[PDB]
């Protein structure tokens, strides 16, 4: 209610020039050359059609992409308010490219038959599948990667949710997709952080950002009736933080698949990191920290740049959420920017 | 709600409705009376059974692809190329139907 | 030599210097040689170790 | 958005004011953003260097060094383009016009030059005004990059010859890539600077790494680790191509600088950056052949 | 909206702004007698010495 | 709600921060018995005068 | 070494209901709960500081559901303290930072209990040894 | 989702009437909580409630500065167009 | 814009106060994304690695690692520079000073270089405050590649060390239009031409597969078109090992479907055709001019967008 | 078990007022709902 | 200054200011009471080249 130092909130408690513009410009006339010397349903109405008169009174950190898919896959409920999606393209390659790009002593039969052999586990009509949620990746790596039960509690998390079968299906075809030089990235690309799905039966459309922050989007306590908001990681498994030693910086994300071929058979690591690095210095800190070069091709890891944490503090570890009755370590990023960036990995 | 789409700008209006059945009993009850028209041609196509795969071959490969081009020859059905392991078995699409 | 009972605690100092005060004791002081503590009495004993 | 007013000439026929009609949607690549700009300074005839209409080679140099801009609104004596280097990242939804493969919902559509395709399909020829216009075409990086060095190995196969790269399965059919005829002969014809360019550029490269390494090593940590890694590789290489070849420190370094120029000349010219990204809503999220499909500025 | 709800909420982000600007105005006096000191003590020599 | 200082230097600006907790009432409950005698009933209830 | 045990803990919650420690004013911020021995030992010699033998302690604080609080513990089922004046401040907001509304009454009973207060440092303290007055023949441990 | 239960105050007060008679346990899936209390049963009668038994707040304490010991120290003048200033000279002749 | 700000430390010299008026425009690299940052942070004196200053290799791989940000504005007690690899996002273009004897065009991508030219005007000295500054070169992506391979190579060679005589060939010494370019010869450090050999190395092994050897048959070829075609003849530089590595399929053929020629380009596209980037800073700029000025002059102010 | 949440409504009439002011955040679990705010949050509202 | 944020809208308020001492010469002074703790360990370790 007022304060002593004015001049500091008239600013804060809430152009000219335009206006200028227009007085010049348009005011101007002629110009230029020149010559020589009903109480509530009618209230509901009325206030969406001013809606309209006011967002067509005027005219950018925020971007909305929106599909419509199976819960097959994915499945937006059992997910929350922050969390990453990542699409699949093209299912029509049931290792038909496996012809190619797949070097000799490869069955490259195996894609086929294990992708086919999921469909059967889980034809082409209203809907197709995209979508893949991060979630369902850290189960079916759970047992691969390097941390179980912490990894195992999110396996948990999707079965109780979202089938065994189809984390098992879908970790067949990850072996093999591993296996054959065609990887699980150039598939899965990042799709965006899941404002709102609105599924019907085995339907879903789902909202979710292309880019821009998170934390400004139907925000709320959470989006609609559920809990509040965050781009949890879901995993002390994931989140791998980096920066062991730091100096404030924006922090930054990227997403990793890691691989192993033959040191444990086909390997897929995926995590997300955590560090202010642009991405030109990640390869190398990629480099190093990684032993999971083996040859036993040279291509281990491939990453892309899902965004900015322009702050590097809201990083919390939390394995305190619940997906249904399972608990999952999660950990909480305070604030995010999506940048989607783009797959590098030559080597 | 607004956003722009290509060539333009959308607002697309929504509306939060529920609802509830009040009786404790049935209180709609519908009757079929009188049929339009069949929908479908009520005659003889048979299954094939050389659409899908569940089934493990001959195993003579001669005895089996004898067999199996013997069958699909004309099927009104029968699959149009060599199966592909995706996409789907393919019936083929006839030029009119009546 | 435990690691089941060590690595099983917190780490926050703010809450093992107020437990620290009312540790349940592994001993009893109702016995004649001191036993292990039965399964239905607590101390709430100090120690600090 | 920054609209640029491209500037139709003077009285077009009418059969040709139809054919800027359908040109809505198509990529420009218009030399500066200049508020104002002809129609000359946009059409093929602009694309001119050493006398000649360019090659594939020369297209591509051009499409990295001009701004493309898709038409938005044509308009008689008229042409408005949005530049699509311009504004921020994310925003400016402008519509495109999809040809060949799908556009699914993302995947940061490449414009590559026409005649990878069906070549002269797409010139669209003004008579009245005596002008052409080549759209290139509006491919995924993946795909666009598959593609333009998928016709690089047919070229080098053609140059000497004496498993088809053509079929490409793409999404639900098989794509295809020769259009036989003549086309490839044409198509080949305007590769053939490409293709050179890929040739010299390897076969320049591995005999100055297979000279430099023996001639290298022998003269550290340098020695061990490089022989480290490289074991069966670098030197198994090296053993059988100067068997099938011949062999400087001198002419070495001096050829290592030119070399590592052109190199990275064709680095940049290929990979084929991708313009934009496709982000929908409220839409098909498959923007099917000869459909607008919405398109923002940055990957 | 136009609910008695859209109003207590809006009440309620009044009353989080003029807290923080009420904080961060007490943060200039504070600041004040915070960089005081740091000037003193950077014009002040060890008494020992 | 906690106050803060305005630094000054290569020092990040800090903002307010705010702080919300909420404590469960612990419960108990305690005993006692008084328990009388049988003859005292037939006394004081008369029913044995 | 009594000052820091005096000074060591931090104050909370001003109570007003709870004019509890007095003595010709000059409230009590504190209690010793001691031995009867080490008391004893400490009040010969070392903090014999002694504004004591009397307290003005106040009397009982209440609770109850009235109005209000019924008919959403019955329907519903919660409840809220107070919900009078927290109902109506929130909803005096929707017509009409410096949140002080508080509660404030009562102003107590006080007696005079003989007492043992103690300055240690500023503050005044009482001392309490309490085997003799609860605990003696309770047959209960000393806590 | 697990019934919050029938909440048997406010069905004290009805908004409405059922205008038929049925044996509903027949009707028995058509709802998401159904009881059979054949006479009176226990729990007609159970009542529960939690509630919120305080809430304390905090008061932030601003300091001024000028009503402090180390103001003494200084001489504190307000000079608006010190942003706009380049250099503050003194001089001293002693 | 996500500006971060550079406070002045104290006061520098009516002089040196002078002197930083007229860096807007430049390029600083800061070694965080910061909203706080300290003066000294961004000066040569930070480029210091332990106890030595990095020579004109070394800076490249300090630049290399940190984040180039182009001053737009200078205040009194602040600097105000953008994080062009993060805070680019202006509907604009913000403005590039060209400092170069070069010129930059229109669409020409910039990527920057320390200063490397015989003739050299990038010292700052500000005696207040013991820092200097050292402002990088922008230059066209085509010159900056050129720049590098010249001291990568002169670094190199040196190290063989050439055995044959004491004259080498020039490799110190440009050309871009006219005007002769001649760069700074002057200190190659171990660690500097290590890593800068170590990736040139390492990369140009991981271009060559097994379908390359299909390509090396070409050679032969290759000299064919050499001497009957204008072109094909300019493409061959005179100074070519492959004209002097002329001076063969092998069978072996892993069961016939892999498509090796294709999978031979990708790969040595990926590592070798990506050189000029992983040996020095790629670009992030390229000129862009409203005005439809098509060039920049040296000195000038060049109005620059995104990444080519 | 996830346990309660704070109410905000409650709050805006405080029943007391806590006397010390100190960081809190350190005594982290002596509540079984903690949070952390900064400068605002969305959730709040 | 406003300028925007990540997930929010800052606003960061500042000050310029400035100082001098006007003591000809020799004004505050410092001394030290006492040792709060020794911060390092104080003992053993070598130094590796």
């Amino acid at each position: 209610t007022k304060p002593l130092p004015t001049a500091p909130m008239a600013w804060a408690e809430s152009s000219p020039r335009e206006l200028a513009g227009h007085a010049p410009l348009r005011r101007v006339l002629r110009p230029p050359i020149a010559r020589r010397d009903t109480r509530a349903t009618r209230d509901d109405t009325e206030q969406a059609v001013d809606k309209i008169l006011r967002g067509a009174r005027r005219a950018p950190r925020y971007h909305l992409t929106r599909q419509v898919t199976l819960t097959d896959l994915c499945q937006p409920n059992a997910e929350r308010a922050g969390a990453l999606l990542l699409a699949l393209r093209h299912p029509t390659d049931l290792p038909h490219l496996a012809r190619h790009r797949a070097p000799p002593g490869r069955q490259t039969e195996r894609l086929a038959e294990a992708w086919g052999q999921l469909l059967e586990a889980s034809e082409s009509g209203c809907a197709r599948a995209g979508l893949v949620s991060f979630n369902f990746l850290v189960a079916a790596c759970t047992a691969a990667y390097d941390a179980r039960d912490a990894a195992e509690a999110v396996r948990a998390h999707i079965t109780t949710n979202y089938a065994g079968a189809r984390l098992d299906r879908f970790s067949e075809c990850l072996r093999a997709m591993v296996h054959t030089h065609v990887f699980p990235h150039e598939v899965m690309r990042f799709f965006g952080g899941l404002v709102s799905w609105v599924t019907q039966d085995e339907l879903a459309s789902v909202t979710a950002v292309c880019s821009g922050p998170q934390e400004a989007t139907h925000t709320g306590h959470p989006g609609r009736p559920c809990s509040a908001v965050t781009i949890p990681a879901c995993a002390f498994v994931d989140l791998d933080a980096e920066l062991c030693l730091g100096g404030p910086g924006a922090a930054f994300l990227y997403l990793v698949f890691t691989y192993r071929q033959c040191r444990d058979q086909e390997l897929c690591c995926v995590y997300v990191v955590k560090s202010q690095l642009p991405p030109r210095g990640l390869e190398a800190a990629l480099e190093r920290l990684f032993g999971r070069l083996r040859i036993t091709t040279c291509t281990y890891a491939a990453f892309a740049e899902l965004g900015v944490m322009p702050d590097d503090s809201p990083r919390c570890l939390h394995r305190t959420e619940r997906f249904g009755a399972v608990g999952v370590p999660v950990v909480i990023l305070e604030g995010v920017v999506w940048r989607p960036g783009g797959w590098r990995a030559c080597a | 709600a607004r956003h722009e789409t290509g060539g333009g700008v959308n607002f697309t209006l929504t509306q939060p409705r529920g609802n509830v059945d009040l009786g404790v009993g049935y209180t709609a009850v519908a009757a079929t009376a009188t049929v339009r028209n069949p929908v479908t041609d009520m005659g003889n196509l048979p299954q094939n059974f050389y659409l899908g795969r569940g089934a493990p071959p001959l195993l003579d490969n001669a005895a089996a692809v004898y067999l199996r081009n013997a069958v699909v020859a004309g099927n009104r059905l029968g699959p149009a190329q060599p199966l592909p392991v995706f996409g789907c078995a393919q019936v083929p699409r006839r030029a009119g139907m009546d | 030599f435990t690691a089941a009972d060590i690595t099983a605690k917190h780490r926050c100092l703010e809450r093992l210097i107020v437990e620290t005060g009312s540790a349940v004791s592994t001993a009893t002081a109702a016995s004649d040689v001191q036993f292990k503590r039965p399964p239905g009495c607590r101390e709430l004993v100090e120690d600090p170790c | 958005c920054f609209e640029a007013d491209i500037a139709i000439p003077s009285g077009i026929s009418r059969p040709d004011a139809a054919a800027l009609q359908r040109c809505e949607g198509r990529v420009v690549f218009l030399p500066t953003i200049r508020r104002q700009l002809a129609l000359a300074d946009v059409a093929h005839e602009s694309f001119v260097s050493g006398g000649v209409s360019p090659d594939t080679l020369g297209l591509l140099l051009a499409y990295r060094r001009r701004f493309p801009a898709v038409i938005t609104r044509v308009l008689p004596t008229r042409i408005v383009a949005c530049p699509v280097d311009l504004g921020l990242t994310h925003a400016g939804t402008v519509n495109l016009r999809n040809t060949s493969p799908v556009d699914l919902c993302n995947g940061d559509p490449v414009s590559l030059v026409p005649p990878v395709f069906e070549g002269q399909a797409t010139d669209v020829r003004l008579e009245s005004l005596d002008l052409t216009l080549r759209f290139p075409v509006p491919l995924p990086t993946p795909l666009a990059r598959e593609i333009v060095a998928r016709l690089v190995a047919r070229g080098i196969r053609d140059l000497n010859p004496d498993p088809d790269l053509n079929v490409l399965y793409y999404n639900g059919a098989r794509l295809s890539l020769v259009a036989d005829v003549q086309q490839l002969a044409s198509v080949n014809t305007e590769l053939r600077s490409l293709v050179l360019n890929m040739v010299y550029s390897i076969t320049e490269g591995t005999t100055l790494i297979l000279t430099l390494i023996p001639r290298l090593l022998a003269l550290g940590y340098v020695n061990a680790l490089l022989q480290m890694q490289s074991v069966t590789r670098e030197a198994a290489q090296l053993i059988h191509p100067e068997a099938p070849m011949l062999m400087r420190r001198l002419p070495l370094y001096e050829a290592l600088v030119a070399w590592l120029a052109h190199a990275g000349q064709l680095g940049d010219i290929l990979a084929l950056a991708p313009a934009v990204r496709v982000c929908t809503f409220d839409g098909a999220a498959v923007v099917q052949s000869g459909d607008m499909a919405p398109v923002i500025r940055y990957p | 909206d136009g609910t008695g709800i859209s109003l207590h909420r809006q009440l309620r982000a009044i009353q989080q702004l003029a807290r923080n600007v009420q904080a961060v105005l007490g943060a200039f006096e504070r600041g004040t007698a915070d960089q005081m000191l740091h000037v003193l003590l950077e014009k002040a020599p060890p008494l020992a010495l | 709600h906690q106050p803060l200082i305005a630094r000054d230097g290569p020092h990040p600006v800090e903002q307010p921060v705010h702080n919300y907790m909420t404590k469960v009432i612990d419960r108990r409950a305690l005993n006692a018995a008084f328990s009388l005698a049988t003859e005292a009933i037939a006394l004081l209830t008369g029913e044995a005068l | 070494w009594l000052v820091d045990l005096t000074t060591a803990t931090q104050p909370s919650v001003a109570v007003p209901r709870l004019t509890h420690a007095d003595t010709r004013g000059r409230p009590v911020d504190g209690v010793l709960v001691t031995t009867a021995a080490i008391k004893q030992r400490l009040l010969q010699s070392f903090l014999k500081v002694e504004d004591t033998e009397a307290d003005v302690p106040v009397t009982y604080g209440e609770m109850v559901l009235n109005g209000a609080n019924l008919v959403t513990a019955l329907v519903m089922g919660k409840a809220v303290r107070s919900l009078d004046d927290v109902g109506r401040h929130l909803l005096d907001m929707q017509e009409e930072n410096r949140e002080t509304l508080d509660e404030l009454e009562s102003a107590p009973q006080t007696t005079r209990v003989r007492a043992d207060l103690v300055a240690i440092g500023d503050r005044l303290v009482f001392l309490e040894a309490l085997e003799k007055r609860i605990y003696a023949a309770t047959n209960v441990p000393y806590p | 989702r697990d019934p919050p239960g029938y909440r048997y105050a406010a069905a004290m007060v009805p908004t409405g009437s059922i205008l038929s008679t049925i044996e509903v346990a027949s009707h028995r899936r058509l709802f998401d909580f159904f009881a059979r209390v054949r006479s009176d049963e226990n729990s007609l009668y159970d009542v529960e409630f939690d509630a919120l038994l305080g809430s304390y707040c905090n008061t932030l304490s601003l300091v001024r500065f000028l009503e402090l010991g180390l103001s003494v120290a200084c001489v504190c003048t307000k000079f608006p167009e010190l942003a706009y200033m380049n250099e503050g000279r003194v001089q001293f002749e002693v």
